[PDB]
RNA sequence: GCCCGGAUAGCUCAGUCGGUAGAGCAGGGGAUUGAAAAUCCCCGUGUCCUUGGUUCGAUUCCGAGUCCGGGCACC
RNA sequence: GCCCGGAUAGCUCAGUCGGUAGAGCAGGGGAUUGAAAAUCCCCGUGUCCUUGGUUCGAUUCCGAGUCCGGGCACCA
RNA sequence: CGCCUCCUAAAAGGUAACGGAGGCGCCCAAAGGUCCCCUCAGGCGGGACGGAAAUCCGCCGGAGAGCGCAAGGGUAGAAGGGGGCCUGACUGCGAGGCCUGCAAGCCGAGCAGGGGCGAAAGCCGGGCCUAGUGAACCGGUGGUCCCGUGUGGAAGGGCCA
């Protein structure tokens, strides 16, 4: 008395927001102070010289430097803003 | 009493380079003498809080300075794997003479003290030779008498010692101290 | 089969190549065309062998139950959570070491292994050791 | 309505400053400090409900 | 395709909110009977499911889990 | 969110218009006890929720605080 | 049927699916500041009330214990474990960037008033960080002391919090 398929919806109610941050500031461009650089949810970067990391760990520009990429090899990777010219 | 101390003095001086060259001819060092010492006692669940904690006051106490307060159950050992911080380190960590004036009316005037308290222990320390041997029972009174009923027993110390390797160790509170039987 | 405790529930599915080769007895049945092969058929083949042996003296292993297949509903119309558990099994797809031995001395061992795959799934052959193999 | 409950600080009449806070632990022990802009900066106190 | 161990004494179920556990039935020992029932006196019983955590203290308050349950499985 | 009531013995609750704290039940103790009772006498404990002021003093009087109980009204 | 985390986004970033998985719609009055100290689990060997597992001694160790809460990132050159003193979990604000078409949300040197941790070289405009969130209307309260429908005031009302 009606053979029309049968319920079945188990559920996997999964979702998670875009997303940013990153390598995100070219080799040598200019780059100015409040320019932000390479944001970091852990510390894959080390706020050498004139760079500072926000209340975030965030790698953002602290001086008028050309964009100083310091990977210091294996103490990690630091980041450094140049004086500017 | 300070009779005992000049006596440990002495024990160990002499004593000291006595076997000192005896056997060793490296240069007089602490080979094998003893430094400093911790003792440690039957942790506060053997609680009861104010009661006998406060017993654990009184005999930490007289015995070498610091005496129990209040606290001694937190975390609780519960049921079996049931324990979270550790509020209960309750031990003397006191470093010098004072110790040594212990050596002394501890092993050598309280040694053997109470129920068949004989001493034929198996290898003392031989955990580097550095101690081991802490007794099951107090000094019943290496002072006083019946300020608690069960009171403690539960006792045991260790020696901060650079006895190194065992054999030698054993030269050391061996003559120092008496080793106890085979 | 065997695939016990797993710890997720299902895979995916490609296949290409792998890493399958040595030797590890002389007793050897190695796929060639394959992809994933039922962890039952597998067992299928295990007896063919352990049987034809005089019953006996012990074959050894190769791959295993590796994977969770899923034909999800039971018939339905699609749309389930792709859920369902349901067989399980090896994936092996470049000619793999598939080892076998047992003390047959022969091709006795052959014909175990003839049956154990030409059933089994696939084009496939077999052998001996012919290259050994050097470590560290 | 939890034991988080929402005040905010006030100071000496001359002021009031704001921020919630909650209700748990110490409950009620309000007094804590913060500036008002009275004057230049001054104890303000905080209580206030 | 859910609702609560929906727990705690041998059982059926109270009680707590973390201090208190209880009742009925069962049961053990005497009493009545010629002997059993019934009835009459006396009595003992609890990891309060396991589990970590908080707290000075947890059966009780959180966190995880096991079991037994309850709403659909069919248009 | 206002508007009323309470806070007392272990339980439920009396209580000068400021001078004492009291019932009822539970709990316990003896006589009675085929017997269960009912009877029958006897007790047990109180910052009277807390903090101050009124008064010679205050369970009580007033303010304030916390809590529980009632009610009544809204809610973008 | 909103948000955080991981996979598939296939290597910039970034994307469905009735695709896999799995958490939050709390708070923490001091996990909020800074100054001074410290420094894991676990393996082994030796030990009172032990007694697979406390407490202490003795070694060993890309740090896998740890950080309220889930994941992931990080990370004991501690953000982690302990002590002292303290409120900036400040108002005025910000240049200049993350992403985004909208609005969002988010990162922030440095100038001012004003303090607090050291003597200070300086850190502090909440926390170790990525979720604990909601326009607009409407109306409340603590201002303010701007407006008032002739003028004085006021019902009432404008901006702040
Ligand atoms: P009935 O007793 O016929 O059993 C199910 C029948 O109904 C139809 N059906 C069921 N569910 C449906 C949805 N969601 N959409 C459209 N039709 C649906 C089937 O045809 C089945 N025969």
């Amino acid at each position: 008395m009606a053979h029309k398929k049968g319920l079945g919806s188990t559920r996997n109610g999964r979702d998670s927001q875009a997303k940013r941050l990153g390598v995100k500031r070219y080799e040598g461009q200019v780059v100015r102070a409040g320019n932000i650089l390479v944001r970091q949810r852990g510390t894959r970067f080390k706020p050498g010289k004139n760079v500072g990391m926000g209340r975030d760990f965030t790698l953002f520009a602290l001086v008028d430097g050309v964009v100083e990429f310091q990977d210091r090899g294996r103490l990690g990777r630091y980041v450094h803003v140049r004086p500017l010219a | 009493m300070p009779l005992d101390v000049a006596l440990k003095r002495k024990y160990y001086e002499e004593v000291r380079p006595e076997l000192i060259r005896r056997f060793g001819y490296q240069n007089v060092w602490e080979v094998p003498r003893l430094e400093k010492v911790v003792i440690n006692q039957g942790l506060g669940e053997a609680k009861e809080d104010a009661r006998i904690l406060e017993k654990a006051a009184q005999e930490l106490a007289l015995i070498t300075g610091q005496k129990p307060a209040v606290t001694r159950a937190k975390k609780s050992i519960s049921n079996f794997k049931l324990r979270k911080g550790m509020p209960i380190g309750l031990r003397v960590t006191l470093r010098r003479d004072r110790m040594w004036i212990f050596l002394e009316k501890l092993l050598n005037v309280a040694l053997p003290r109470i129920r068949d308290f004989r001493g034929l222990n198996p290898n003392s320390f031989d955990g580097r030779g550095n101690y081991n041997l802490g007794l099951r029972e107090q000094l019943i009174f290496p002072e006083i008498t019946y300020d608690m009923v069960d009171a403690l027993r539960g006792m045991d110390i260790a020696v901060v010692t650079t006895a190194e390797t065992d054999e030698e160790a054993r030269a050391l509170l061996e003559l120092l101290g008496f080793p106890f039987r085979k | 089969r065997m695939k016990y405790r797993k710890q997720q529930r299902g895979r995916l599915k490609g296949a290409t190549k792998g890493g399958d080769y040595v030797a590890f007895g002389d007793y050897g049945l190695v796929a060639l065309e394959p992809a994933w092969i039922t962890a039952q058929q597998i067992e299928a083949a295990r007896v063919a062998m352990v049987r034809h042996f005089r019953r006996g003296g012990k074959i050894f292993i190769r791959i295993f139950p590796d994977k969770p297949y899923t034909k999800k509903p039971l018939e339905v119309r699609m749309g389930k959570g792709k859920g369902n558990v349901e067989g399980y099994v090896a994936v092996v797809k470049p000619g793999r070491v598939m080892f076998e031995v047992a003390g047959v001395t022969e091709e006795q061992a052959m014909e175990a292994l003839r049956i154990a795959g030409h059933k089994l799934p696939i084009k496939t052959k077999i052998v001996r050791r012919d290259a050994y193999d050097e470590a560290q | 309505r939890i034991k988080l409950l929402l005040e905010c600080t006030e100071c000496k009449r001359r002021n009031y400053a704001t921020e919630k806070n909650k209700r748990n632990t110490p409950n009620k022990l309000e007094l804590r400090k913060y500036c008002p802009w009275c004057r230049k900066h001054t104890v303000h106190r905080e209580v206030k409900i």
